[PDB]
């Protein structure tokens, strides 16, 4: 009854064009990479008042969601709910910061209190480049895209000259050993393996079983409903694996590439590594199991399944060609519950050649870039005819 | 600890290899005489030398993968 | 003038010369100094007593001689006992320079392990473990030799 | 009992059968995708590299 006392904001209603989205949408993120667990960083962000701003804007919404789902009275206490959260997420990192007189440094984080709160609902409206993945893309494809540019205005030689840059550096090498040591800036080796990975993902990201689909009542044209090889969003499945990786790392933290418990650790070096294959082929076996685990669990529950697929087509007065609507489902199991698990099997083969090849972004997360990048594509296409 | 009467000598080895590519830069390679007495504190009484190295290949096997690549 | 002082390390040369092979542990010294060394001492403290025995018990062995003359020993014989693992652990080789007098606590433990397995029942022992089950190599080949002769 | 699993593998190769799959068409819808994704890779670069000129 306390809760009836906060209004909410307005929206628009009205036809927008792309160009402005594509144009205005797309920046005001330099505030938030003035400054640029580094392991874990690869989760939302990096510094720890900035902190990261990206899981708990929409971790608000998900709450109120559920409260909701576990009617205008309600419809008010979506969009004032948030800001009951906004105060407590802020000073959540800030305290965990604190953690692991300092009273004073909270002065700080008066400005970002506010900071992304308000850039939470407008980036919504629009193109479509919301639910967060649209900062992931932006600052993924960063590190891929400005390493080059690192290079020319890196200043840090460590114990050869680097301010001139490193990719053309014939005076000072030449004779030239163009073959040199890429164990720091790799920019010359690992965009000839991270290509490769671009090219393969590109080519099983078009599979797809095509099912012949009709109007109930309308007898000429036919359409196809497309049941994709993965079938699930690369974040429902990547995430569902990585948060667990990032929940075990934390996890050891508290209670690994050094001086820290090796039982369970990604391989990672250059070529290969091999000294007991009892822990390298047991990750990859963990890996690929857990993708198809949670692939296979994430259509149970994201009414993606085969049985809710023909609700959905049934609501929308579609049949196969000789089948009855309850054989519908039978055509659907053919192809939708093996090709989660084997979709999900596949993109985490395909993570496991991204991190055994070192490719740019050390493999992982790439997945998600290049997926990403192609799920606004569609839309790309469909809106120039 | 070892222990020496005066104008005598005692010899003593050492061997280090740069696990990091180095070339003509020296380095410390001090000289310090730790002597005790039952006092309990150690006076340092200590030059340089010198250390340089050509690079041209490293790794389990450095010759293959240049040649891979 | 100079040190280049003893380094008479233990390698893992062979660990199989013959059946019944004695350990034949030899010390190399390479000095260019002017200058001599007094008061040898060649410890066998850190040896495997159930793997390999020493020749003169506890070897103590004092030389105090820098001379192209001779040497006292500088060949020690291990003699195993059984086949087995044995590990080359080290050799104590301290001298008590008579410039100082204090003892040169050097000795190279390097973890050298071999395996020779039962010589009778490397190359001899799985030679003879290969060719130990003669029935199996020929017994299925007569059979078949037989089936041959009597459909060809 | 290992069954399911000899059952999962030829499932799966029965979709990759099934799966509809760029073959002559291998180049053309190769080609097509990879200039998008070449083209939107370059809007990214062009994008996130606005923030440098202000260290020069």
């Amino acid at each position: 009854p306390f809760c009836v006392i906060l209004p909410e904001i307005q929206k628009p209603e009205r036809k927008i064009q792309f160009k402005e989205k594509v144009l205005w949408t797309a920046i005001t993120l330099f505030i938030f990479l003035v400054c640029c667990y580094w392991m874990r960083v690869i989760l939302a962000s990096n510094r720890g008042l900035m902190a990261l701003g990206i899981s708990p804007i929409v971790t608000s919404g998900l709450i109120m969601q559920l409260l909701a789902g576990a009617t205008p009275k309600d419809r008010a206490l979506f969009n004032g709910a948030q800001k009951l959260f906004g105060m407590t997420i802020t000073i959540g990192q800030s305290i965990v910061y604190v953690m692991t007189v300092c009273l004073l440094i909270t002065i700080q984080l008066f400005v970002a209190g506010l900071i992304v709160l308000l850039l939470d609902e407008l980036l919504q409206k629009g193109y479509g480049l919301g639910s967060g993945i649209s900062l992931f893309i932006a600052t993924n494809i960063c590190e891929t895209i400005v390493w080059k540019a690192f290079s020319p205005t890196t200043v840090n030689t460590g114990r050869g000259m680097e301010f001139e840059g490193a990719i053309i550096a014939l005076f000072h090498l030449l004779a030239l050993r163009e073959a040199f040591y890429r164990q720091n800036l790799p920019n010359l080796m690992n965009l000839i393996a991270t290509i490769f990975v671009f090219a393969v993902v590109i080519y099983f990201q078009g599979f797809r079983v095509d099912l012949p689909i009709k109007s109930a009542r309308y007898r000429g044209q036919y359409n196809t409903y497309p049941i994709k090889l993965f079938y699930t969003s690369n974040i429902p499945i990547i995430l569902q694996s990585a948060l667990v990786s990032n929940l075990y790392v934390i996890s050891q933290m508290l209670s690994p590439v050094g001086g820290l418990c090796h039982y369970l650790s990604p391989p990672e070096s250059f070529g290969s590594v091999l000294e007991d294959p009892v822990h390298a082929v047991v990750y990859i076996v963990f890996m690929l199991g857990s993708c198809a685990f949670f692939s296979k669990t994430w259509i149970e529950v994201s009414g993606s399944s085969a049985k809710d697929v023909a609700k959905q087509l049934k609501e929308q007065q579609m049949v196969m060609r000789g089948h009855r609507e309850t054989s519908m489902v039978h055509e659907l199991n053919r192809y939708i519950p093996t090709a989660a698990a084997f979709g999900g099997l596949c993109i985490g083969a395909l993570s496991v050649l991204a991190d055994f090849l070192g490719a740019i972004g050390s493999g992982t997360g790439i997945l998600l870039a290049v997926t990403i990048i192609y799920q606004y594509f569609e839309i790309f296409v469909k809106e120039q005819s | 600890n070892t222990v020496v009467p005066p104008q005598r000598q005692a010899t003593f080895e050492y061997s280090f290899i740069p696990a990091e590519p180095m070339g003509g830069r020296p380095f410390g390679l001090v000289i310090n005489l730790n002597y005790k007495d039952l006092n309990g504190n150690v006076f340092q009484d200590a030059f340089n030398q010198t250390v340089t190295i050509i690079e041209r290949e490293d790794g389990l096997d450095g010759e293959t993968i240049f040649m891979y690549m | 003038e100079e040190g280049a002082r003893l380094l008479a390390s233990k390698s893992l040369l062979n660990r199989y010369a013959v059946e019944g092979r004695d350990l034949t542990l030899q010390y190399n010294i390479y000095n260019v100094g002017s200058s001599a060394a007094l008061d040898v001492e060649l410890s066998d403290d850190s040896f495997p007593p159930e793997d390999f025995g020493i020749v003169s018990g506890m070897l103590n062995v004092k030389w105090d001689r820098i001379a192209p003359a001779s040497n006292v020993s500088h060949t020690v014989v291990l003699r195993p006992l059984k086949a087995g693992y044995f590990n080359f652990t080290s050799a104590t080789v301290t001298y008590l320079a008579q410039e100082d007098g204090p003892v040169v606590i050097g000795f190279t433990s390097a973890p050298g392990q071999g395996g020779i397995l039962a010589q009778r029942e490397h190359f001899l022992d799985w030679a003879a473990f290969g060719v130990m089950t003669l029935p199996s190599i020929g017994v299925p080949l007569l059979l078949w030799y037989s089936s041959k002769r009597k459909y060809d | 009992f290992v069954e399911p699993s000899r059952q999962f593998v030829k499932d799966s190769i029965r979709l990759v059968k099934r799966c509809t799959k760029p073959d002559k068409e291998f180049q053309k819808i190769a080609m097509a995708t990879a200039i998008g994704f070449a083209i939107m890779g370059f809007i990214g670069f062009f994008v996130k590299l606005i923030h440098i000129p202000i260290n020069n």
